[PDB]
């Protein structure tokens, strides 16, 4: 039930491996998982995946 | 240190018929035995009876759509078949609470007396569930409330009615201040977890509220599927209640 | 000189079946036809086909109860028969009217779109038939609404709301200044006769009204029983009129 | 439908032989018909009848 | 001796040559009248 | 080719070890996905 990552926390970009797309949803009523090398927003400076991509570019 | 990961479908993913089709099959049997037994006829000396045939027949609908939204029927559900299923089911709920409210404003108190007031009753269920209905779907597969700024204004009624007769009205009645036994208090016991935990719910995707730890939004989708499963109980409790209703009298 | 007989039982007293039951049971007839028609499909591509099925299925409750309330079937008649009688019949007509209404208003025009209107229409049907069903009885064994200063206040809702939907209302839709062929305005052609008359009658018993001679009272009494015939004949009416409707897409 | 005689106006009583009670009623809306001898309320001073009745006290 | 109160309408015909008794009509069952409890009514009855 | 309006979310894998490729997930029928129309939606499809 809706979207979650409700903690957003402010401060690595070499330490990420997995994220998923989730904006809006007929129950979301957030905007949003991320997670680290060892395991654990479009408004950020770096954060805003799109390199990360470019780092996986050939798709 | 600081990282966000939770996710939860609480105790109702897939385990479905042993608590939820066995229910709404034995709901239909024994609502159905209790609407028979006083279409064939002591228990035709109900004061008031309509209104409690109705209470049994709102149960009946309740049981014949429980598994129509429940989990781990088929997927690919459409809409319209979701929507329907919230209809009727919120409207029997609004119905039973309706019926019990006007039962217990005028238990001792013209023809129309008794269709009069089934029809209002009815007919104040009926639109009181226009923004259920109205503000509802399945999307992924899984019958769900729309609660988001594109029906914003919907789902926000829907609440606040849901919250009124469900936990306001109940409350509302408990400001009078003897005929007041009401043995079928119980009913509103087993809606108003419902009604408290969908205002929660409001607060929480409205971020109007004090959620600080994921243990909060875990309790609160636990909370959630629990009161689901306490509201969807109501179809197999009710004909027992209303076997001593005619009993107590 | 100066006397005052005068008294009228108009065109309806006992001919009875050869004009009610017979109308009734074909009326029935033919709803049935044309319902089992639609749950039996060309005849499944009617646009906004659910409210045109409840227009349809609102003429077969007023086709099983028009032998209810007609003259000429057994006496004695309970007063809860005739309030119901009333009850279904006033709210068949209300539902048809107020369907009508909306699909001439949201013909061209999410999933609740058909059950939400729907559920409201009966909804706010069922609820402007509670002052008739409430002033309503059988006093000497004919069904006959009660027009008097002990339910004065009813039977003013009652008529106020009768002529609003069935002559304003029309007459509310003609002040609209195309898309407005409205190929079932017969149905409020058949029914504008009842509600200005039942709003003369209104008039004429509270005595506010300049009735002069004996023809005025001959007259009233005569366009009553011809207003009443003339709705009780909407039962066996509508059936063709949607058979038209349908064919006219 | 309703009671009947609203022509009420002024005036024999010595013609007088058949009459109706009907002063209330669920459709009736007016207060009140008496035939004369070849056949044709209460505040009148011979109309108020009881009098008529007195000429048929036996029952 | 009945019910003296669901009586709704009367009437009273005076005793003219085919009337051999002064023949009055209550109907609310509408039965001809022509004792100690047939005027124990009358009087309140009208004012009913 | 087929219509790419109705997806609704999204995923995307780092090709680490185990992952020979850079698998990318996007579901509304959930099919991974490692061409002229593959690359043809995602910047519009990530803007809306």
């Amino acid at each position: 039930l809706r979207c979650q990552c409700i903690k957003t926390y402010s401060k690595h970009p070499k330490f990420i491996k997995e994220l998923r797309v989730i904006e809006s949803g007929p129950h979301c009523a957030n905007t949003e998982i991320v997670k680290l090398s060892d395991g654990r927003d479009p408004k950020e400076n770096w954060v805003q995946v799109e390199k990360f991509l470019k780092r996986a570019e050939n798709s | 240190e600081a990282a966000a990961p939770c996710h939860s479908c609480n105790l109702l993913d897939d385990s479905a018929l042993p608590f939820f089709i066995l229910t709404s099959v034995l709901g239909i049997l024994a609502s159905s035995t209790v609407l028979f037994m006083l279409f064939r006829p002591r228990w035709q000396l109900c004061p008031g009876w309509p209104v409690l045939a109705q209470l049994a027949v709102g149960s009946a609908l309740f049981s014949i759509v429980v598994p129509v939204l429940a989990p781990g029927l088929g997927s690919t559900r459409s809409s319209a078949l979701c929507s329907l299923g919230y209809c009727v089911w919120y409207g029997s709920a609004f119905a039973q609470a309706l019926l019990l409210g006007c039962h217990a404003s005028l238990g001792h108190r013209v023809p129309g007396l008794t269709l009069g007031l089934t029809v209002g009753i009815w007919g104040v269920a009926a639109l009181l569930t226009l923004p259920v209905t109205l503000a509802s779907g399945a999307s992924g597969g899984l019958c769900t409330l729309i609660y988001s700024t594109e029906l914003k204004a919907l789902q926000a009624t829907h609440t606040v009615a849901c919250l009124a007769i469900f936990v306001l009205l109940p409350l509302g009645l408990f400001g009078a201040k003897g005929p007041w036994m009401n043995i079928l208090w119980a009913w509103f016991i087993f809606w108003w977890p419902h009604g408290v935990v969908l205002g929660l719910d409001f607060l929480v995707r409205s971020k109007l509220l004090l959620l600080s730890t994921c243990l909060a939004q875990q309790a609160l989708d636990l909370l959630l599927n629990l009161a689901e499963a306490l509201a969807i109980l109501h179809c197999v409790a009710t004909p027992l209640l209303l076997a001593l209703f005619c009993h107590q009298a």
